[PDB]
RNA sequence: GUUCGCGAAGCUUCGUGGACAUUUGGUCAAUUUGAAACAAUACAGAGAUGAUCAGCAGUUCCCCUGCAUAAGGAUGAACCGUUUUACAAAGAGAUUUAU
RNA sequence: GUAUGUCUAAAGUUAUGCUCUUAUUUACUAACAA
C-alpha cells in the first residue's frame, strides 16, 4: 500500500527542467517567463515525467498534518520534495474526497480556485457552477506520434492510464472523433487525473516508438461537455433526482 | 466606498472555534462570478489549521445567489447553488435556474442589480424555505480456473466503481463498455477467481427467459462494434 | 416651516461625518503618502469572530483588485414614478404648429 | 518653511513593517546591488510593458534591438518617468562604478576623486538627464559654476590640468536635484506603475485648451440654442426635428459671417 | 538550557519543586491546461471632396503612449448600416349583408 | 513609402437584340520604368 511506505522523491531538484521553454520566438519576456517576437509553431509538448503511483506514493509532512491537498507536481510525476512535501503523494480515495468534501466545492484537489466559467478550451481547472466529472481526451494522435494502433487498443491503453489513477463510472473511445470520454467516480479523482494525464505518453516499453515519446506532442486532457446524445442525458437526469432525494430527506 | 455589507460566510465551512481571528484585504481581489472588487476576507480555520479559507466571492454575488461567500454554498442548507435550485425547480414549480451571463462586461453588471436570482427568492425568507421543505417531504412521500470473466446483463445506469466495490465484498482488474455489457472482467489470480465463483442483476459466464435476454445483448453489442 | 436650528446641527453633524468619512477613504486610498496626513470586531452570526488587516508590503499593489473596469450601471428603478402635467389646449396648440 | 505635521518619514515607515530587513553592507555593495536591482527593475517594467524589444545595457543605456515597426516603435516612447527613472540609475551607475574601479584594484585614490568630480561636474554629457527634465540644467550650471569655481581657487600657483578632485560642493547639488525629484519621481513613476497594474482612468475627461476651446465653445452654444427653441416649441418635437433646427442656425451664422442677410422665409 | 529553592552522593556531582521563555508564514504553492503584447508571412494601404492638404471636436459597454486635467496616437480607432403604426378624418366609386 | 487595419499560424466534445473578332479614346490607378 501507499500508507506503507514513505513517498519517494519522483526527481531530485538537480534532475528538475527549468522555466525557459523552447525559445519559441526571439527573446524572452522576463515578467511573463514566456518567448516573444514571434509565435511561430505551437508551444505544447510531452511531459518527460509521469506519475508511477505504487512506485512513488506515499507519506509526506501532509499526511502528518492532514493536509488536504494532493500535491500538482505528484499527478505530473515531478515532485522536488518527496516525504517533505506539505501537499499529499496519493490516489484519491473516498476517505480523503469525503474529508475535504466541504472545501472541494469551491475549488480544486490541487488547492487552487475554480472559476465561473470553464476556459473556452475546456482546458483549465474545471468551473464551480458545474460539478463535473468527465475528462475529455483529444491529441491521441499527437500522443502516440502518429501510431495506427486500433481502436480497442486505443481504449484498453486509456483505461490502463485513467484507472490507475481513480475510480471509474465509464469511459467510451469514439473512433470517429478519435477521442475519450473518461468519466469518474468524485471530481477530485476527475482533477487529478486531468492534471496527472495532461501532456503525457499513451505509448509503452513494449511499443517501438518508445524512444520517440518525448519529440510528438502530448495527451490534451480536457474537461468534457455533457454528451447531446440522450441515451445518457436521461441517465444522468436520473441520477441527478436520484441526489436530490437524497439531499432533500437529508434536510430535515 | 464604505465597507457597508458584512462577510456573508456560513458556519459549517467556518468551522468550530468560539473565536477565529480573520483578516480583511479591503479592495483585495477580483471575485469568481462578477470579476468586481470586493474586500477580500480570509482565516484559517483553526491556528494550526494549515489551510486558509479566502472568501472567493463578493458580497453583492453572495446576497444575489444567497450563498455563503466561501464555499459557494446555500447559507441555510448547506449544498451546491445548482443543486438547490433544481430541487426549488422540482417542488412548487417547474422551472427555477440562476443563470450567470458568461460575458466579463455583462456578468459585473448583473452582479450590481439588487435583485435575487430565482432560487434565492425562496432561501432568503426562512417562511417560504420552512413551507418548500414540507412540500418537498409531502412529494417524497464449476471452477475452470480461468482468472478472465465476461459478465453480462449490465444495467445502463451501473458504474464500475459499483461492480469492483460489489466484487471486493464478494472478496483486481475490470472491463465494462456500457454500450455492449460485455464486461470484460479479469482477476488479479486465478485463485481469486475460485475463491470469487466459490463465493457466489448478476448473469455470469466464465469465458477465455435467457434467450431473449441473448438478443438484447446481440443487437446491442452489434451496434457498439459498428460504432 | 424653517427647520429647526436643533434639527439642522443634527443634519450637519450626519452629513459632515459622513463627507470626512468618504474623504478619507478617498485619502488613505490614494497612493501619494503625503496625502495620508490629512486624514481626519464583528460577528458572522450568534457565532463571534474577530477581523483584523494584516499589514502588506509597501512595494506590492495596495489594492490589488481595482483595475479600472468600465461597468455599465443597472438602473435599478424598481419603484415606478410618474410623469404629470396637466391641460389640454385645442385653439391655439393646433393654431400654432401651421406657425411653428 | 518646512512643514511639521508629516513626521512618518519613508525610511521610518518601511521600517515600521516585517518586509524589510536591516544590514550593515559595504557602500560599495549597496551600489553595485542598486545598480543590480534597479537593472532588474527597470527590465521587469519594460517586458511588463510587453516591449521585450528594448534592451536595457546593464550600463543603463536603453537601445531598440531590432528595427521597430511603427506600432512598436509607438508603443515603446517610454515617458518622462521612466527615461528619468533611468538617469538617475545612469548617473549612480557611474559614480558606484567608479568606486568599484578604485576599490578592484584599478585606480589610485586620487583617480578615483577625479573621477567623481569629473562625473558630477559632466552629469549633462555622461547622461542625457537634461533631455527629459531640461530644468536639470540648473543644476548642470551650478556644477559647471562650481568647476570653475574650484578650479581658479585650486588652480593658482598650479598650472593647468585635469588632476583635480574635490567632489564636495558639486555634490551637494547632486543630493539637493535628488532632494528636489524624489517627489516628483514617486508621482510620476507611482502613476507609470499604476497604469501598468491598473488600466488608465476611463473617466478622461479633457480640460478646455487653447486647441480645443474653439470647438468646445461652439457645442455648448449649439446646446444652448437647442435647448432654447425646445423650450419655445410647443409640440414637444423629436431630436432629429432639432437637427433641422441647429443646422439651420450653422448656416444663419455663416450668412453673418458673409453680411448677407439671413431671411429665411418658412420660420416662426 | 540559565537560574532560584530542596533531596541524595562527594565548596563539587546525580535526582527533585519552581521562575524565565511560551504560536512563524501563506490571497501565492516549481512548464503546457486560467490567460499580455506585439512579432513574421500574406493581403490592402489614410476624413471631408474632383484633386492635394492643417486640423479641433463629438458619441462609444474601444482603448494605447504619456506624470498627466499637456499632448499625441491617421483629425488615435469605430461612427457612413439599417430603416414602416400614437394612423386618423372626409368624400367618391364598386361588392356583400341586413332592414 | 507609409501610418493603420484585416489574415494565417493544427489537432477532431461522446445525438440518430445578342455572340463574336478586334483597333482607338478617355479616366483612374500604380514605390513599376523614365
Ligand atoms: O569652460 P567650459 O566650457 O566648461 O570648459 C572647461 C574649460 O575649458 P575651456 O576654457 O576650453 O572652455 C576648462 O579650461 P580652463 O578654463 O580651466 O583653462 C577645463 O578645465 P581644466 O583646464 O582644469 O581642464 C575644463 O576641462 P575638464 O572638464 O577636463 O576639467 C573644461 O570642461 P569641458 O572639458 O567639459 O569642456
Ligand atoms: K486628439
Ligand atoms: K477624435
Ligand atoms: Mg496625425
Ligand atoms: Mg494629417
Ligand atoms: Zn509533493
Ligand atoms: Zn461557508
Ligand atoms: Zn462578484
Amino acid at each position: 500500500s501507499w500508507r506503507d511506505k514513505s513517498a519517494k522523491v519522483q526527481v531530485k531538484e538537480s534532475e528538475l527542467p527549468s522555466s525557459i521553454p523552447a525559445q519559441t520566438g526571439l527573446t524572452f519576456n522576463i515578467w511573463y517567463n514566456k518567448w516573444s517576437q514571434g509565435f511561430a509553431g505551437n508551444t505544447r509538448f510531452v511531459s518527460p515525467f509521469a506519475l508511477q503511483p505504487q512506485l512513488h506514493s506515499g507519506k509526506t509532512r501532509g499526511d502528518n498534518d492532514g493536509q488536504l491537498f494532493f500535491c500538482l507536481f505528484f499527478a505530473k510525476g515531478m515532485c522536488c520534495l518527496g516525504p517533505k512535501c506539505e501537499y499529499l503523494h496519493h490516489i484519491p480515495d473516498e476517505e480523503d474526497i469525503g474529508k475535504l468534501a466541504l472545501r472541494t466545492e469551491v475549488l480544486d484537489c490541487f488547492g487552487r480556485e475554480k472559476f465561473a466559467d470553464y476556459r473556452e478550451d475546456m482546458g483549465g481547472i474545471g468551473s464551480f457552477r458545474k460539478k463535473n466529472k468527465t475528462l475529455y481526451v483529444g491529441g491521441i494522435d499527437g500522443a502516440l506520434n502518429s501510431k495506427h494502433l486500433k481502436p480497442a487498443q486505443i481504449e484498453s491503453r486509456i483505461r490502463f492510464v485513467f484507472s490507475r489513477l481513480g475510480d471509474i463510472d465509464r469511459i467510451r473511445y469514439v473512433e470517429s472523433k478519435n477521442c475519450g470520454f473518461v468519466k469518474f467516480k468524485y471530481q477530485a479523482n476527475a482533477e487529478f487525473a486531468k492534471e496527472a494525464m495532461s501532456n503525457q505518453t499513451l505509448l509503452l516499453p513494449s511499443d517501438k516508438e518508445w524512444d520517440d515519446r518525448r519529440e510528438g506532442t502530448g495527451l490534451l486532457v480536457k474537461w468534457a461537455n455533457e454528451d447531446p446524445d440522450p441515451a445518457a442525458q436521461k441517465r444522468l437526469q436520473e441520477e441527478l433526482k436520484l441526489e436530490s432525494l437524497n439531499m432533500m430527506v437529508h434536510l430535515i | 466606498e464604505i465597507n457597508e455589507p458584512p462577510p456573508n460566510i456560513c458556519e459549517q465551512c467556518l468551522g468550530d472555534e468560539a473565536n477565529i481571528r480573520m483578516t480583511k484585504i479591503p479592495q483585495g481581489s477580483e471575485c469568481k462570478i462578477c470579476t468586481l472588487p470586493f474586500t477580500l476576507y480570509h482565516f484559517k480555520t483553526s491556528k494550526r489549521s494549515n489551510n486558509i479559507i479566502k472568501t472567493l466571492i463578493c458580497v453583492r454575488c453572495a446576497t444575489q445567489r444567497n450563498i455563503c461567500q466561501c464555499c459557494m454554498l446555500d447559507s441555510r442548507w448547506h449544498i451546491p447553488i445548482q443543486l438547490r435550485d433544481h430541487l426549488i425547480s422540482l417542488v412548487n414549480e417547474e422551472n427555477v435556474m440562476t443563470e450567470e451571463a458568461k460575458n466579463d462586461m455583462m456578468k459585473r453588471f448583473l452582479s450590481l442589480k439588487n435583485v435575487k436570482l430565482g432560487g434565492a427568492q425562496i432561501t432568503s425568507d426562512p417562511s417560504e424555505a420552512d413551507n418548500i421543505v414540507d412540500k418537498l417531504k409531502n412529494i417524497l412521500l464449476k471452477n475452470p480456473s480461468t482468472k478472465s470473466f465476461f459478465l453480462y446483463n449490465i444495467d445502463a445506469s451501473i458504474p464500475e466503481w459499483k461492480i469492483t466495490d460489489t466484487v471486493s465484498q464478494l472478496l483486481l482488474s475490470l472491463i465494462v463498455n456500457h454500450k455492449a455489457k460485455c464486461g470484460g472482467l479479469r482477476f488479479q489470480s486465478s485463485e481469486l477467481g475460485e475463491r470469487f465463483v466459490s463465493k457466489i442483476i448478476f448473469i455470469i459466464p466464465w469465458s477465455s427467459t435467457a434467450e431473449n435476454i441473448k438478443l438484447s445483448l446481440s443487437l446491442n453489442k452489434l451496434i457498439q462494434l459498428e460504432l | 416651516p424653517l427647520p429647526t436650528k436643533a434639527e439642522i446641527q443634527e443634519c450637519t453633524a450626519r452629513t459632515k461625518s459622513y463627507i470626512q468619512r468618504l474623504v478619507n477613504a478617498k485619502l488613505a486610498n490614494s497612493n501619494n503618502r503625503a496625502s495620508s496626513r490629512y486624514v481626519t470586531l464583528l460577528l458572522n452570526n450568534s457565532h463571534h469572530i474577530e477581523v483584523v488587516s494584516k499589514q502588506m508590503d509597501p512595494l506590492l499593489p495596495r489594492f490589488v483588485g481595482k483595475k479600472a473596469r468600465k461597468v455599465v450601471a443597472p438602473t435599478e428603478n424598481d419603484e415606478v414614478v410618474p410623469v404629470l402635467h396637466m391641460d389640454g389646449s385645442n385653439d391655439r396648440g393646433e393654431a400654432d404648429p401651421n406657425e411653428w | 518653511l518646512p512643514t511639521n505635521h508629516n513626521k512618518t518619514k519613508l525610511l521610518k515607515s518601511l521600517k515600521n513593517t516585517k518586509y524589510f530587513q536591516q544590514t550593515t553592507i559595504d557602500w560599495v555593495e549597496a551600489g553595485l546591488q542598486l545598480c543590480r536591482q534597479g537593472h532588474n527593475m527597470l527590465n521587469l517594467l519594460i517586458h511588463r510593458k510587453g516591449l521585450t524589444y528594448l534592451h536595457l545595457d546593464y550600463n543603463f543605456n536603453l537601445k531598440p534591438t531590432k528595427t521597430l515597426t511603427t506600432k512598436e516603435r509607438k508603443k515603446s516612447r517610454l515617458g518622462n518617468s521612466f527615461h528619468l527613472m533611468r538617469e538617475l540609475l545612469k548617473m549612480m551607475k557611474l559614480i558606484v562604478d567608479t568606486h568599484v574601479q578604485f576599490r578592484l584594484g584599478n585606480v589610485d585614490a586620487f583617480q578615483l576623486a577625479d573621477g567623481i568630480h569629473y562625473i558630477l561636474n559632466h552629469i549633462g554629457q555622461l547622461t542625457g538627464i537634461y533631455r527629459y527634465k531640461y530644468k536639470v540644467m540648473h543644476q548642470i550650471r551650478a556644477c559647471k559654476d562650481l568647476k570653475h569655481i574650484i578650479y581658479y581657487k585650486f588652480n593658482k600657483n598650479l598650472g593647468k590640468g585635469p588632476g583635480c578632485g574635490f567632489w564636495q560642493p558639486a555634490w551637494r547639488v547632486w543630493l539637493n536635484f535628488l532632494r528636489g525629484t524624489i517627489p516628483l519621481l514617486e508621482r510620476y513613476i507611482g502613476n507609470l506603475i499604476t497604469r501598468q497594474f491598473e488600466g488608465r482612468s476611463n473617466e478622461i475627461v479633457k480640460t478646455t485648451t487653447k486647441q480645443r476651446l474653439d470647438a468646445y465653445y461652439d457645442l455648448e452654444l449649439r446646446n444652448s440654442v437647442m435647448d432654447d427653441i425646445l423650450e419655445m416649441m410647443p409640440e414637444s418635437i423629436r431630436q432629429k426635428k432639432a437637427r433641422t433646427i441647429l443646422q439651420h442656425l450653422s448656416e444663419a451664422w455663416r450668412c453673418w459671417k458673409a453680411n448677407i442677410p439671413w431671411d429665411v422665409p418658412g420660420m416662426p
